[PDB]
């Protein structure tokens, strides 16, 4: 008998995708303890994800203190050499 | 020019396996049509009213020079006509049928069928999610592959395209032979509309009606434990309560209410509807909604040609291919009468209004033949030639005739 | 955009029996088969002497059907927040395991209970043991027509240069299409070959199942890697209360959110003349 | 527990057989197919290594504090064993998250009875009958 | 097991009460009414005298290796006794295909409470509500 938590289910759920990628997205680094809840690590079984701040799109758009240039927003993925 | 196509099509691939495509859809996503249609409900009901307008009106078999077909078949007399109209005898139903799934399903499918003699018996449909077309480097259907329910589990068989026959309405080109389903395309709309109507469903049963909420105690007072809730529990028991109960107590009891906390359910509602009706290309009036000046005027006529012209569209579409690819054939295998004639297949349409039509031959049947007449009112011409062909009405002609 | 839709596959087996034996779709879950006598020889007599009695005796092979079983529950709340449909999922793999179930079924049978035995000794493996396998059948005066096989006996015998090479075989048809090869079905008077897995056979290592007296495979000293038999001889018998074979059906639960699927067919296996069949030995 | 198929390893489903499913808070972090006890008011625990100490076996892993699913008795489970086991063994809560038999425990009383002989550290399938407490 | 209407004798039905009926191989040929326990990997056998051997109680007549179904913890049921037997005994397997009373056994702990009286070699009605292994 499997409920949605058993560990054979978890690849089946939509949530268990869903959450993993969006804790891609929200990453800075791979220490997990850091940035997520113990109950987020285990329900989304987080250690087994590639997280690692690789993913997250304020890893490498521009977001300057002081910009006279309206250089902020721009992704340095998206530029002409990348 | 050149005997075979020479520019390429996108519809070749790995065949049903884990890509992405609407030409490349699995029977999983063929049953998941056959959900959304079995489950009914409002989705159900709007395609099925889209249904209804393209094909439940009926239809009538034209073939031009008729008359000139004439031609014994069985010791009697028809036209090709006459014997098309006997050989599809319930066509107004074969064709609602067909005309149905090719809306639902990317494609309506099926068999010719003959009796132990060899005579065609009927145009049979197949059962659209159980079939799904296999084709060549240029998009052409090759072999039909089918899987159906068996006992435990799936019984599997490919047939060849030579002898099924399919209809597409809904298309990504001119050059595809394998469609669209409505369905899988607007499937983000549907689920919207469902998501919606769970959530307006579960929020009328926490927020739609009043809740009674007793606090007991003093505030900073003696604290209550929920053994002693539970004797108070019992007093103001709803269940055990009546309209008319009147209650006495201490000051430090209070009878609070959990109002029914309003949200306009009705607005979401017909905003739902407004979604799934365009995405489906209803009028909004369909969802059985309306909207400020939409009701009359230039703003009714618009949508109302736009719904009689996407009509006519699909019409002309599945009439042109049930001919080619299933009365031609028929006619061809199992007839005296010539495959090559000017067959025509009309399909009514769900929206002439009988008084306006009777009303422009009133105006203008001074220009028209009795035939043309007949032919607008939904009639049989006169049985005498030169009537028929005549402009001035047979009464009028008869009554002159009288006059000798 | 929305994630993967998708599962990838496990292994899955050979399944064969209900093409690979005489199947009965019996009307009671246990019941009988009768069996005559073999023949005899008509004996000398002298003149005005009484011809003495010696007529068809009879006897019975039973057949005891067991319930095979698979079932599946899963709570409703994981079903509705699926990938993909989890109960055709379910169906899938409980039709798949109760036909895998048949199978084993009918080759413990097939292959402990064959009467004759070729023993290869190494040596030549490929179709001089199949030949000799028939031997062995045609010496007990009945004869096979199908063969059933284990993944390293297909092996060994695609190798062989009898099969292999275009000259010997009279078609190259082995050497481009291996088992496909319509030659492998029609082969030492053999007109089937029934392709097996390695699993099917009853090792008894697996839950509810206690093993069959052999080993099946072929490639150490004494396994059996091939059974060469009358198809007509060996009987699969399968019994259904609810319609002529296996029937699934959906529970769900009268009070908790749950959902299951559960499928049972009843089968069993009985050579009717184990002697019309023989195994073939590493 | 854990069954390995080529280079995949699936986890095994916990529950067999049975309905017996019962909601507890976990007292701590637990994993699936860890033996509990009570050690709070509706709060499980891991067991300790000898009697006393048994409710049921954990269905899936949890935080601390997280609503728990227990298979308790009058269930079939898949369970590792720290031991060697055979039919008809009784089997007790081992204190590192596996069962072992009543036979080597210190305690004279099971909670499950195998039915599916195992090697140490191989899923073992087990029938769960009985509970234990604190009797002092 | 058997009640007379008459010049008839009818089977008695085995089970009375309960849905904890599960599925075994027979190690030997077994008898309905039979107490049996594991003796072999999922595989049952007729229950010896004095305890540490019950699982459940044989449901219908089998042959040895054919499927069986067996009644266990949480069934009521219809089973022979060695010996008069009275409510409220704890019974336990005879060793002779009956049950016995604890109290006759060496054994200290039964498996099935007697819910209505019986003389020696009829049935009495009892509620199963152990089961026994090896402990060592
Ligand atoms: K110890
Ligand atoms: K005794
Ligand atoms: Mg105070
Ligand atoms: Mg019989
Ligand atoms: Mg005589
Ligand atoms: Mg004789
Ligand atoms: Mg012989
Ligand atoms: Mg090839
Ligand atoms: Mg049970
Ligand atoms: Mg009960
Ligand atoms: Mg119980």
């Amino acid at each position: 008998m499997q409920l949605r938590r058993s560990p054979g289910m978890r690849p089946m759920d939509r949530d268990w995708h869903q959450e993993r990628a969006r804790a891609r997205e929200q990453a800075y680094s791979s220490d997990l303890t850091s940035q997520f809840s113990e109950s987020e690590i285990v329900k989304y079984e987080l250690d087994t994800a590639q997280i690692d701040g690789s993913d997250n799109p304020r890893t490498y758009i521009w977001n300057r203190t002081i910009d006279l240039f309206g250089m902020n927003g721009t992704d340095v993925r998206e530029l002409r050499n990348r | 020019a050149s005997s075979t196509p020479q520019t390429n099509v996108d519809s070749m691939g790995g065949g049903h396996s884990y890509q992405f495509n609407g030409q490349d859809l699995t029977f999983e996503d063929l049953r998941d049509i056959k959900d959304v249609r079995d489950s009914g409900g409002q989705v159900a009901q709007l395609m099925d009213y889209k249904a209804l307008l393209n094909f439940g009106e009926g239809c009538e078999i034209h073939v031009e020079g008729d008359d000139e077909t004439k031609q014994l078949v069985d010791g009697e007399p028809m036209t090709l006509s006459e014997w098309l109209e006997d050989a599809f005898p319930h066509l107004d139903l074969l064709v609602l049928d067909l005309g149905g799934d090719a809306l639902w399903y990317p494609y309506a499918v099926g068999e010719i069928q003959e009796t132990i003699t060899g005579e065609f018996k009927e145009a049979l449909p197949a059962e659209p999610w159980t079939l799904m077309p296999e084709s060549d480097a240029q998009g052409k259907v090759q072999a039909w592959h089918q899987r159906t329910k068996t006992h435990g589990g799936y019984q599997t068989q490919t047939l060849p395209a030579d002898d099924l026959w399919h209809i597409v309405i809904n298309k990504a080109s001119a050059r595809d032979e394998v469609g669209i389903s409505e369905v899988l395309r607007n499937k983000d709309e549907i689920q919207a509309f469902k998501q919606n109507e769970a959530a307006i469903n579960q929020a009328i049963e926490l927020h739609g009606f009043p809740q009674r909420h007793v606090k007991v105690g003093k505030e900073d007072g003696a604290p209550v434990r929920d053994n002693d809730l539970r004797r108070v529990r019992t007093i103001f028991d709803p269940r055990t309560t009546d309209a008319n109960t009147a209650y006495f107590t201490g000051q430090d009891v209070d009878v609070e209410t959990l109002e029914a906390h309003n949200f306009d359910y009705s607005a979401i509602h017909e905003m739902d509807m407004r979604n799934l009706t365009t995405a489906l290309g209803l009028p909004l009036e369909a969802g059985n909604v309306g909207a400020d000046g939409l009701g009359s005027g230039k703003p009714a006529e618009l949508r109302f040609a736009l719904l009689k012209l996407a009509i006519k569209a699909n019409q002309r579409s599945f009439s042109v291919q049930f001919v080619e690819r299933v009365m031609r054939p028929v006619v061809r295998d199992y007839s005296p009468f010539d495959h090559e004639a000017d067959i025509r297949l009309e399909i009514n349409d769900p929206l002439e209004d009988i008084g306006e039509v009777a009303d422009l031959i009133q105006q203008v049947g001074d220009y028209m033949t009795n035939e043309q007449v007949a032919e607008k009112l939904d009639l049989p011409a006169p049985e005498d030639d030169e009537v028929a062909d005549s402009y001035r009405s047979p009464a009028d002609m008869e009554k002159d005739e009288a006059g000798v | 955009e929305q994630l993967l839709e998708v599962v990838m596959e496990g292994r899955e087996l050979r399944k064969v029996a209900r093409e690979a034996s005489n199947v009965i779709n019996a009307n009671t879950r246990v019941g009988d088969v009768p069996i005559a006598s073999d023949e005899e020889f008509a004996r000398p007599t002298g003149q005005g002497a009484e011809i003495r009695d010696d007529g068809e005796t009879y006897t019975t092979v039973a057949w005891n059907a067991t319930k095979l079983t698979e079932g599946s529950r899963v709570t409703d709340e994981m079903r509705d927040q699926a990938m993909v449909d989890l109960i055709e999922r379910n169906i899938q793999r409980v039709g798949a395991s109760l036909e895998n179930g048949i199978n084993r079924v009918f080759l413990t049978e097939l292959v402990d209970n064959a009467q004759n035995n070729h023993d290869t000794a190494g040596s030549n493996q490929g179709y001089q043991a199949l030949n000799s396998a028939v031997g062995e059948v045609d010496k007990d005066d009945f004869r096979p027509d199908t063969y059933v096989t284990h993944p390293d006996y297909r092996t060994q015998l695609f190798n062989d240069t009898n099969l292999a090479y275009a000259n010997r075989a009279g078609t190259n048809e082995v050497l481009r299409n291996r088992e496909d090869a319509p030659i492998v079905g029609d082969i030492a008077g053999l007109d089937m070959h029934a392709a097996m897995s390695s699993a099917t056979y009853d090792d008894g290592t697996d839950i509810g199942w206690s093993g069959g007296s052999e080993t099946w495979g072929f490639s150490s000293d004494g396994d059996k890697g091939a059974v060469v038999y009358d198809r007509d001889n060996i009987h699969t018998i399968l019994y259904a209360p609810n319609g002529q074979d296996v029937e699934i059906k959906d529970y769900e639960d009268p009070i908790r959110d749950i959902t299951g699927v559960n499928g049972r067919l009843h089968v069993d296996c009985q050579y009717s003349q184990g002697r019309s069949s023989a195994t073939v030995q590493y | 527990a854990t069954e390995t198929q080529g280079e995949h390893t699936f986890p095994v489903e916990v529950l067999i057989s049975g309905e017996e499913l019962r909601g507890y808070t976990a007292g701590e972090a637990l994993s699936a197919g860890e033996p509990v006890y009570l050690s709070g008011d509706y709060e499980v625990s891991a067991s300790s290594a000898d009697g006393g100490e048994f409710l049921g076996v954990n269905l899936y892993d949890v935080a601390s504090g997280e609503p728990v699913a227990l298979a308790g008795d009058d269930c079939e489970v898949r369970v590792e064993v720290s031991e060697q086991v055979t039919a008809n063994d009784e089997i007790l809560p081992d204190g590192l998250g596996t069962f072992e038999t009543v036979a080597t425990s210190a305690a004279s009383a099971g909670v499950a009875i195998v039915q599916e002989g195992a090697a140490s550290g191989e899923v073992c399938e087990a029938y769960i009958f009985a509970v234990q407490g604190t009797t002092a």
